């Protein structure tokens, strides 16, 4: 034994235990989700209200990269911020050299290679976050989810954090019941419901819902936060479904 | 990141042993047998092409490598370690000699450069020793024909004939009985094939045996005519057919 | 600075160096000693660009003194002159070269022979019976070519040196304010206080 | 580069690598320094486990740092060469910039500074060397004797010893050295220094080295016969 | 991180010893014995090759005796590959000195330089020391004929006669017994071969197990000659001194 | 060839009284024969009862005043809000100016 | 246990023990309180002395005219982080002629602390910070943890016995958020908050440290007889 | 026992970290196969999409390294993409420096050399992947060259990689024992793909739909992957005789 | 082993806590601040009678208005003193004025936590920094290897510190004269020292606005010791 004391060491199984321990930090975090709709993507996250003293709507979790990509993550929040900072540098250099905004699959690999690089040496620690991200490019909508190992794939729907099992089951129903697809406005409503349903694994404290979206028709392919009336409408739809 | 292993991974134990070098020599011992014999008018180096799969094309894996037109090398131990050492040896023959003196290095000095590289992997920070022993055969104008063995420690010794790897102890005894200072190159090739047969289990033919010589200049392998002083390489790898012809007179 | 002369006789080396230091319009000093003792039996005189002359000389002095302490041994005049040449040969391809010309007068205690070396700022070294830098040789070499003998005494060398300085004082346009004369022999280095 | 912190604190507030460097000094051959009224004498032990030695060429235990200052040591011989070279370079650098040779205190302060630096720099171990530095300040006739150790602390001594069995010879010096009246001549000072080593040495043969430093760069090492005459006279007074 | 795997090659033991230096010296005690003897008219270097083979090409082989320049040679005891690294550095230092001062490097200055390089590996860098002990035989016009030894600690000392490698305790006692100050080279040649003959772990001392060298002013008039003995010449001197 | 310097004109005047001091300057900024501005302030309150003007090349002038104002801010941070005396400010400005000895601020400064 | 030797090692449950130990240094530190209305933001800090001959360790550091913080834990680490904030506030003013938003200052502190939690050789910061400020969106209060977590709050407390003050602020939330245009009453609420964390000792004239920033109020620190009015 | 954590020799002269990297190679539970035709080189690999929430078009272990070179990977996707990016960078640099397209065997050697370095240098870990490079080389013709975590590489007449490599290998061996030639004697690549799929079905004992496979084809001057509908056409032809 | 910058489960840096133990083994140093000046006193603690005690330098001048006393591994103090002197002189060069005593102390304390894997370990020495400036008058600071510095009316460091600090607790008042402070340092040093206190094994110094930092002659201190003996025999 001792194979789990140092990053980048293969165990006799062929496993990197330090990466598996980073996943435990992710599983300990709050629930975050992503839904791919007809012409875009929707992101939503559960924000635990630890105290009344937290200023409502102020501690924003979802982050924008460039102007067309949204990122949300569960686990160690600072690690997620570090990853988004790198993503913003990658997107800037791509646009600097190639003029066009970075395509989502291209952006996915940039994050992937960077996270994977933190599994190659014992002088660094793996990322303690799973990141759900995506947006609209010239080939349409894309949704991705990236793990501490550096592994990522494209998704129809994605979920991570403490209530991921509940969320996944809800996402699977939507995929089955809508083979033709989901509208952006429908996806915002559904995202609100799924976070409310996933909050059962975190039922002790109450929470604040935060939603964002990129849609070709609804936001012109730019990342925007769901605010005011549209947010309240989604909260009402969600509250109606849990009762 | 940064390589933060700036300390030696090979150190002296209380008994004075350098563990990592000893263990590298153990890896060489497990390796497939290779040998070298020096004649009056040439040198022969030989080994078995132990194919990992019959679907593998073993002609694409070269165990005997040309280092310079007059110097060749064979190994026992870890193949990948050998391959990168051949790359480094080919380059150092140019950078530290041919680009300075306008001629290829003598055998003993190229051996010296390869040895230095292997010594440094035994003392430098954050590396292990090379897991190979090399047999280097060559010719140069002032030293004539020569054969050298280089070990993981970086130590090298000149031989009349020797063997390394799996069945080296038995092979060296076989060579002691047959070697004399009057052997012609064809006699040395014959002895090489006899010696190698003892350590080979399965098929023994031109397709499973790799054999090369350092002998006469080959003007037919030069690729150009017109310069009298350029007469062609002394290193030549024997073909599958050439080996089989000498296996009938075996 | 200006005039530096050297002459190797039977048993000693004599170095003569001018006393004037001129800052363009005015003669700021008339008692300047343009020499450094490198070791008990080795003396170096120097001339060239202001500042660089003394900086180079003291740098060489420090290095030879360091060697002497490390080995408890005095380097031969030949060895010292080779070290100095290499420093100047290195300097000439530097970002800003030392613009310094030197004479090295030493008595070799092993061979029991005086030795005079002339080295210019490029690192051009020659061993000579007599030498100079700048325009000094143009006025003095015809006198030295005539009168010099390898078996001259120290007193005869000083007399030939006086004739050289007299010719310099007659035909040179600059007033160099006389010379300081030093003798290097088996007993070391001493200054002739009346010249 | 190799950056590992080898000299660190332990729970009881000790730096073991520095303390183990002192143990190397304890193993080294004995060195002693005694200052008279107008001189300083440095005595050194030579272990006679090594004969067939060529004494002409073998590194001598007392080293001139400049024409007026000397340095002797106990501990690792190879380590001492590095400190001696650094001190010699600094001595010439001081002459070059200040236009005055080093004071004995300044040279001591420099060497001690180098030793301290090697106790809190990454990737290095402390020097296994303690030194005795002796001489006279330029244009001064007051004798100077200082001691340094691996930690980098230094101080001035009327008389001091370092190395193996230095506890014994310090015992001798503490009862035989009077501060109100130090050894008034070279003879008396050399005699007291040879006497102190005879408490520890074995045969008074090629086992004792003596170097006398007087004012104005007057440094000389005594020969076997000269020391042998002190050895002879000491025991003939002892037979009583 | 990486600290976990660091052996810390440059630390003191509680007794104030350098672990790696001590262990490197243990390694050297298993190497073939090398002997140096200094006489009034020259120096002898004699060394034993380690258990050889009949198929080893001896006349082109060198593992013990190396030329540093025309005036200085070394006998090696320890890791041959480690020694060649240091030998090449020493050869360069000698040429650097010759270029700078236009005089051959004094023997002690070369010895001090190599010894300082060894010392560095014991104090900084976190690398293993060189597992090599040298015997330096040389001549310069200041001290004449000189013998030195250096070991992995970087410490060096001068000698009239000295051994390194295996059985140094036995060898040094035999040398101490028969060495005299007025000895000549031909007498020293005999002493060196007689000492190796008695201390060897082999059954008998033969030419194929030896390397031999002399530094003589037996070079026509005030100059010095190095002679690395050929296999046949070692065979002849073994017969002359009555060992075979 | 690119010339890194320019001349923005302007004239400034400082007079010290018994218990007061004035620093005056015209408000005109120019290049060659053209007027850039009829009112471009040139004398600045730098805090701690110190006024400053760096006249000549306006880019260098603005840069120097900006760096001195910054130096006053950091003097307060580093030295427990101690008031920067006029003599201390003057010595500090010398070091700001001499820091660019071989590529100077092309200005004449008065505080 | 086997996983607390350095910051580069996760435990089998996904914890970072060196970061958790750094968090423990804050809990040993002296109590400090932060709270705000819509016009002002206030810091109150209980200063700790070594003994009766000693001074009371300062707890509040000014970062700009519109921003500053209070510390609990390793004081030299607070000096490093506050120096970084001073530079970032300064860079924003010099380059962009713009006062650095309090929220952006929190993001910068988070990222600086994070780098010390993912690399070998380094260590986490051993200090907690309460940042108050007034910018273009009004009054703000932030809480910084050396894990990297930065949180915007109406009120909070960190240090030893900070739980008493935090519960009081949670009760008083609806009252103190409405104290607009009255600096003295907001400080009173803060002094009453920090009192819920005192045991055996009470607030004296060299014990108490108060800071305030607001609409027309530069960040200013009150010590000595300037806080006697609130005792 | 720190000789098991970093790439230094064990007392038996073994490198355990290299051996454990070979074990990571089978973590995806996917088998791949490569064969050579007259004019082409075909590589097939199992495709498993276990989650319904996944976009199946993004799940792939075949990579287009250059116009001429394709690469299939056996091992975790993060290490696979690491190797893919590097191979693409190396191939592009080669063409820039030496003025001609990097050969398949030369790229394999280069990646093998990089892998060798990870087995000798302590600070770098081996990649837990096996890389099979395919092309129709302008000098050597149809080519298969395979690299592993030990830094070993060699050319193949045909090859197989994955948990059930032995079954596929023996099946391929038996066919080439019959035919006595080093390739599939077929004109079109379509039929060489059909051969590859048929012999994988035989060896594994499992049937495949269009979504269970992933196919890459190398011809003169281009490497390309087949769509699900191209694979379906291939499966229909197999079933119809 | 374990990092040099590692936190303990209690939230303390191991290496800093261990260096504090080394300081406890050091010779005693005492400082007393009055409105007439600050006094600094040290125990010299020579290891042998042959050691010339006036070469023991544990009280040091940083500038004319700032002095300093040390306790612990005193070799470690040399680079700290060098930095302090450089900082004092540099500030005078940049600002044509004396540096504040607090600012000087803060500059020294910035060096403290610059260790890791910068120097390889913390300093093993504590400093008492005493001085005067126009803004805050006479001041005494205690600089630790933790990077923390406290201002004190009076403070003792080294092996006899907790006994000495209890004594300073009782004796200090805001009306002490310079002469009263001198005798008080001598009295408390005499209490905690192993050997009997005299002018050769103890040293006094002070900093006043008028005369600056001064190390007392052995003759001057000897008189103050005699004055102490007589006033203790006076009741
Ligand atoms: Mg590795």
């Amino acid at each position: 034994t001792g194979y789990d004391l140092s990053n980048s060491v293969f165990s006799p199984d062929g496993r990197n235990f330090q990466v598996e321990y980073a996943v435990k930090a992710v599983e300990n975090g709050t629930t975050s989700i992503g839904i791919k709709c007809n012409d875009g993507v929707v992101f939503a996250v559960e924000k635990l209200i630890t105290s009344k003293l937290l200023v409502p709507q102020k501690n924003v979790k979802i982050q924008v990269v460039d102007r067309h990509i949204g990122c949300v993550y569960s686990g160690l929040i600072p690690d997620g911020r570090h990853l988004v900072n790198r993503g913003r540098e990658e997107a800037a250099s791509f646009k600097k050299l190639y003029k066009t905004p970075i395509p989502i699959p291209a952006f996915a690999d940039r994050l992937g290679q960077y996270v994977q690089a933190h599994t190659l040496y014992n002088s660094v620690r793996p990322f303690g976050v799973s990141t759900i991200f995506g947006g609209v490019d010239k080939n349409g909508a894309h949704l991705y989810m990236l793990e501490p190992s550096g592994s990522y794939w494209g998704y129809k729907g994605a979920a991570t954090g403490k209530g991921r099992q509940s969320a996944k089951a809800e996402l699977e129903k939507l995929v089955d019941h809508h083979p033709e697809g989901l509208s952006a406005r429908e996806a915002v409503k559904q995202a609100a419901k799924i976070i409310y349903l996933a909050h059962e694994d975190n039922k002790e404290k109450d929470f604040e819902l935060e939603i964002s979206w990129c849609s070709l028709s609804e936001t012109n392919g730019l990342h925007k936060f769901v605010k005011g009336d549209l947010l309240q409408e989604a909260i009402d739809f969600a509250q109606k479904e849990i009762n | 990141m940064t390589d933060r292993y700036s300390f030696s991974l090979t150190t002296f134990s209380p008994s004075g042993k350098l563990g990592q070098i000893d263990y590298a020599l153990t890896a060489v011992k497990q390796g497939v047998t290779s040998l070298g014999i020096k004649a009056t008018n040439g040198v022969v180096i030989a080994t078995e092409k132990k194919s990992s799969s019959p679907l593998a094309m073993s002609e694409t894996l070269s165990k005997v490598s040309l280092l310079t037109p007059d110097i060749g090398a064979v190994y026992s131990g870890m193949g990948p370690d050998y391959r990168v050492l051949v790359d480094k040896s080919r380059k150092v023959a140019h950078t530290s000699y041919k680009r300075i003196y306008g001629e290829y290095p003598p055998t003993k000095l190229l051996v010296s450069e390869v040895a230095k590289i292997m010594q440094e992997a035994t003392q430098s920070g954050g590396v292990r020793p090379f897991g190979v022993s090399l047999l280097i055969a060559g010719h140069d104008e002032f030293n004539g024909f020569s054969l050298y063995q280089v070990d993981p420690s970086g130590s090298y010794f000149p031989w009349k004939a020797t063997a390394i790897g799996k069945g080296s102890v038995a092979a060296k005894t076989f060579l002691e009985k047959r070697w004399n200072d009057e052997l012609e190159l064809e006699d040395a090739i014959h002895i090489a094939l006899l010696t190698l047969k003892e350590s080979v289990e399965g098929e023994f033919n031109g397709d499973t045996i790799e054999l090369a010589i350092i002998g006469d200049e080959n003007p037919d392998l030069l690729g150009y005519t017109g310069i009298p002083t350029d007469k062609g390489p002394r290193f030549r790898k024997l073909t599958s057919q050439e080996i089989n012809d000498r296996l009938e007179a075996l | 600075m200006d005039i530096i002369l050297g002459i190797r006789v039977q048993d000693s080396v004599i170095l003569a160096s001018s006393k004037a230091v001129t800052r363009g319009i005015s003669v700021l000093k008339d008692s300047d000693d343009k020499t450094r003792q490198l070791s008990p039996h080795t003396l170096m005189s120097f001339a060239g660009e202001a500042g660089d002359t003394v900086q180079f000389a003291e740098y060489i002095q420090a290095n030879i003194q360091l060697y002497s302490i490390r080995e408890d041994y005095e380097l031969s005049p030949q060895a010292v002159s080779s070290f100095v040449r290499q420093e100047l040969a290195k300097s000439i391809r530097s970002r800003r070269p030392y613009q310094v010309n030197v004479l090295i007068g030493g008595y070799d205690k092993k061979k029991n022979k005086p030795e005079l070396y002339q080295i210019d700022y490029l690192g051009t070294k020659v061993e000579l019976p007599y030498g100079a830098h700048g325009y000094s040789g143009f006025y003095t070499f015809s006198l030295l070519d005539h009168h010099y003998r390898p078996d001259m005494t120290t007193e005869e060398g000083l007399d030939l040196l006086k004739l050289c300085v007299q010719e310099l004082e007659k035909r040179m346009p600059m007033d160099f304010k006389g010379v300081i004369v030093k003798i290097v022999d088996k007993d070391g280095i001493r200054q002739v206080d009346d010249f | 580069g190799y950056d590992r912190a080898l000299s660190i604190f332990s729970p009881d507030g000790h730096i073991f690598q520095v303390e183990y460097a002192l143990e190397a000094v304890k193993r080294g051959t004995c060195a002693v320094g005694v200052k008279g009224k107008n001189c300083v004498v440095l005595g050194c032990e030579r272990r006679s486990t090594l004969k067939l030695q060529d004494t002409r060429i073998t590194p001598s235990k007392v080293s001139k740092i400049d024409s007026h200052v000397v340095l002797s040591f106990s501990g690792l011989n190879a380590d001492s060469r590095i400190l001696i070279e650094k001190a010699r370079v600094e001595a010439q650098s001081h002459r070059l910039t200040l236009e005055d040779p080093v004071t004995v205190e300044y040279l001591t302060r420099y060497v001690a500074g180098v030793q301290q630096r090697y106790t809190q720099s990454g990737g290095v171990r402390p020097f296994g060397v303690s030194t005795l530095i002796a001489g006279f300040d330029p244009r001064d006739d007051e004798p100077k004797l200082y001691q340094t150790e691996p930690s980098g602390i230094y101080s001035s001594w009327s008389a001091q010893t370092i190395g193996r069995n230095s506890k014994t010879v310090r015992e001798f010096l503490e009862k035989n050295y009077d501060r109100k009246e130090p050894p008034a001549t070279v003879e008396e000072c050399v005699k007291l220094t040879v006497r102190s080593l005879l408490e520890v040495v074995q045969t008074g043969a090629k086992n004792i080295e003596i170097t006398v430093v007087k004012p104005d760069s007057d440094i000389v090492a005594l020969s076997s016969e000269e020391i042998n005459q002190y050895v002879t006279q000491i025991e003939q007074e002892k037979q009583e | 991180g990486s600290r976990r795997y660091d052996s810390r090659t440059t630390i003191f033991s509680p007794e104030g010893r350098l672990y790696q230096v001590e262990y490197a010296l243990e390694s050297i005690s298993h190497a073939g014995t090398a002997i140096g003897i200094m006489a009034s008219d020259g120096i002898v270097l004699a060394a034993e090759r380690k258990v050889t083979s009949t198929l080893l090409e001896q006349d082109t082989s060198t593992e013990k005796l190396y030329k540093l320049n025309d005036k200085i040679a070394v006998a090696v005891a320890g890791l041959t590959a480690d020694a060649e690294i240091l030998i090449n550095t020493a050869r360069i230092h000698a040429q650097n000195y010759l270029k700078t001062y236009n005089e051959d490097i004094p023997v002690e200055i070369l010895v001090r330089r190599l010894s300082d390089i060894k010392q560095g590996y014991t104090q900084h860098g976190g690398l293993r020391p060189f597992g090599v002990s040298f015997i330096y035989a040389g001549y310069d016009d200041r001290y004449g004929y000189q013998l030195y030894t250096s070991n992995p600690s970087g410490n060096y000392t001068g000698w009239k006669a000295i051994s390194v490698g295996a059985n140094t305790s036995a060898a040094q006692t035999l040398l101490q017994m028969d060495y005299k100050d007025d000895m000549k080279v031909d007498d020293a040649i005999e002493l060196a071969l007689k000492t190796l003959s008695k201390t060897t772990d082999s059954s008998a001392l033969t030419y194929d197990r030896l390397e031999f060298a002399t530094i003589r002013k037996g070079a026509n008039d005030g100059e010095v000659y190095q002679k690395i003995f050929k296999p046949q010449e070692i065979k002849d001197i073994l017969v002359k001194t009555g060992i075979t | 060839q690119f010339n890194p310097y320019g001349d923005n004109g302007g004239t400034i005047l400082g007079i010290a009284g018994e218990d007061f001091a004035v620093l005056a300057g015209d408000t005109r900024n120019i290049t060659d024969y053209s007027i850039n501005s009829r009112y471009e302030p040139k004398v600045f309150d730098c805090g701690d009862n110190i006024v400053m003007s760096a006249n000549g090349f306006a880019a260098d002038g603005d840069a120097l005043v900006k760096r001195f104002k910054n130096s006053v801010k950091w003097y307060h941070f580093d030295h427990n809000d101690k008031k920067l005396s006029i003599n201390s400010a003057a010595r500090n400005i010398q070091h700001l100016l001499y820091g660019k000895r071989f590529f100077p601020y092309y200005v004449h400064t008065i505080i | 246990n086997n996983y607390d030797g350095d910051t580069v090692t996760f435990s089998p449950t996904g914890r970072l023990f060196q970061v958790e130990y750094a968090l423990e240094a804050i809990k040993q530190g002296s109590v400090t309180v932060g709270l705000r209305s819509n016009t002002h933001a206030v810091l109150v800090a209980l200063k700790r002395n070594a003994d009766e001959l000693s001074s009371y360790q300062k707890k509040i550091i000014k970062c700009d005219e519109h921003m500053g913080l209070s510390l609990a834990g390793l004081a030299p680490d607070a000096r490093v982080l506050s120096n970084y904030l001073r530079q970032q506030c300064n860079y924003s003013s010099l380059v962009f002629n713009r006062k650095l938003a309090v929220e952006r200052a929190g993001h910068l502190l988070c990222d600086k602390a994070q780098k010390n939690t993912q690399s070998y050789g380094g260590r986490p910061y051993g200090v907690g910070l309460l940042i108050i400020g007034y910018d273009k969106s009004g009054a703000h209060l932030l809480e910084f943890q050396p894990s990297g977590n930065v949180t915007e709050l109406y009120g909070t407390a960190i240090g030893a016995r900070s739980q008493g003050a935090k519960t009081y602020l949670e009760r008083t939330l609806d009252t103190f958020i409405k104290i607009d245009g009255n600096p003295d009453e907001l400080i009173k609420a803060g002094v009453e908050a920090i009192s819920q964390s005192l045991r055996d000792e009470s607030l004296t004239v060299d014990n108490l440290s108060i800071a305030i920033v607001g609409k027309d109020t530069p960040f200013t620190i009150y010590d000595g007889e300037a806080v006697a009015k609130y005792i | 026992g720190y000789d098991r954590h970093i790439t230094i020799f064990s007392p038996e002269g073994r490198l355990y970290q290299v051996e454990y990297a070979f074990k990571a190679t089978n973590q995806t539970n996917i088998n791949s196969l490569a064969v050579r035709g007259k004019d082409c080189t075909v590589v097939i690999s199992q495709k498993k999409v276990p989650d319904k929430l996944l976009d199946p078009t993004t799940v792939s272990y075949i990579f287009c390294i250059s116009r001429t070179i394709g690469m299939v990977v056996n091992g975790p996707i993060p290490d696979a993409r690491n190797a893919a990016l590097r191979a693409k960078a190396e191939a592009a640099e080669f063409r820039y420096k030496y003025g001609y397209d990097m050969p398949c065997d030369v790229l394999a050697k280069r990646m093998a050399n990089l892998s060798q370095i990870y087995t000798q240098r302590a600070y770098m870990r081996p990649l837990g992947v096996i890389l099979t490079f395919v092309s129709v080389d302008e000098e050597l013709g149809p080519s298969i060259y395979k690299t592993d975590p030990a830094g070993y590489y060699v050319g193949y007449k045909a090859t197989a990689t994955g948990p059930k490599q032995q079954e596929i290998t023996t099946n391929l061996e038996n066919h080439f024992k019959k035919s006595k030639i080093d390739h599939i004697n077929e004109e079109s690549w379509e039929k060489v793909v059909e051969f590859a799929i048929t012999h994988m079905i035989d060896a594994l004992g499992t049937e495949f739909s269009k979504n269970d496979l992933e196919v890459g084809v190398a011809t003169k001057d281009k490497f390309f992957t087949l769509s699900a509908e191209n694979i379906e056409e291939r499966l229909v032809a197999i079933a119809e005789q | 082993d374990r990092g040099v910058s590692t936190f303990s489960p209690e939230g303390r840096l191991f290496q800093v806590e261990y260096s504090l133990e080394a300081i406890k083994l050091g010779s005693t140093a005492i400082g007393i601040a009055t409105k007439e000046g600050v006094v600094l006193g040290v125990e010299k603690r020579a290891t042998s009678p042959l050691l010339e005690s006036d070469s023991i330098e544990k009280i040091v001048e940083i500038d004319r208005h700032i002095g300093c006393a040390m306790s612990g591994l005193t070799a470690d103090a040399r680079s700290m003193i060098e930095h302090a002197r450089t900082a004092a002189v540099t500030h005078n060069l940049y600002y044509d004025e004396d540096i504040n005593v607090e600012s000087l102390t803060q500059s020294v304390c910035d060096l403290a936590l610059r260790f890791g894997e910068l120097m390889s370990r913390p300093f093993g020495v504590a400093l008492l920094i005493a001085g005067h400036d126009a803004d805050d008058g006479y001041q005494l600071f205690h600089a630790e290897p933790s990077g923390t510095f406290y201002r004190y009316n009076a403070k003792a460091i080294g092996s006899g510190s907790e006994g000495a600090q209890a004594e300073l607790l009782n004796e200090w008042h805001s009306s002490l004269t310079l002469k009263e402070a001198e005798l008080l340092v001598l009295k408390i040093l005499k209490q905690v020292m192993e050997e009997k206190l005299d002018e050769n094994n103890a040293q006094l110094s002070c900093i006043t606005k008028q005369d600056g930092f001064k190390i007392y002659d052995n003759e001057k201190t000897a008189e103050l010791i005699k004055e102490l003996k007589e006033k203790e025999a006076a009741e």
